[PDB]
Parts: structure tokens; sequence; C-alpha cells
């Protein structure tokens, strides 16, 4: 269950090490659109949170 | 005991969490004989605590 619109839940993300592979490798993700950062090479790019 | 468990009714705005290994928690005590020495150095260095 997700939460509403203007009741978006917010999540915290620290000290762990991420991974997008998921995303990529998997074939269920048919709908994957971006334009901000680059979409396969977001693997090399680390946030801070 | 540890009463009081309750301090608010709603989480409001929480930020930050965090979880480690649990410290030496010697249960009850003893008076006299302070064998515990704890020295601890606390540092802030660009924004690493």
């Amino acid at each position: 269950r997700f939460a509403s619109v203007y009741a978006w839940n917010r999540k915290r993300i620290s000290n762990c090490v991420a991974d997008y592979s998921v995303l990529y490798n998997l074939a269920p993700f048919f709908t994957f659109k971006c334009y901000g950062v680059s979409p396969t090479k977001l693997n090399d790019l680390c946030f801070t949170n | 005991m540890e009463s009081e468990f309750r301090v608010y009714s709603s989480a409001n705005n929480c930020t930050f969490e965090y979880v480690s290994q649990p410290f030496l928690m010697d249960l009850e005590g003893k008076q006299g004989n302070f064998k515990n020495l704890r020295e601890f150095v606390f540092k802030n260095i660009d924004g690493y605590f």
C-alpha cells in the first residue's frame, strides 16, 4: 500500500550500498523514464542521501 | 521500571535514524571501585561526527 498525493510518505536512505541493477536487469521494468540524470550511468554517481 | 514509554501522540517530523551494535550494557551496578573508565573524544570535522 502506497500513500496518497498530499500525504506522500518520505523515505530516508543512508549508509548503505544501493543497487540499481534490479531496476535495469529485471524484465518487468517496462516503464523507466529519466531526463535529469543519465539512466545507465547513475550507478557510478553517488548521492549524499 | 521503564515508565513513561510515550512522549509524542503522533510523529510530526522525524529526520534521522541510526542503528549500530549494542553497547556494553551492564545490568544493575556496584557502588565503589569505579572500574568503568569511559574516555570519549567527540569531534565534528567537515560534517563527519
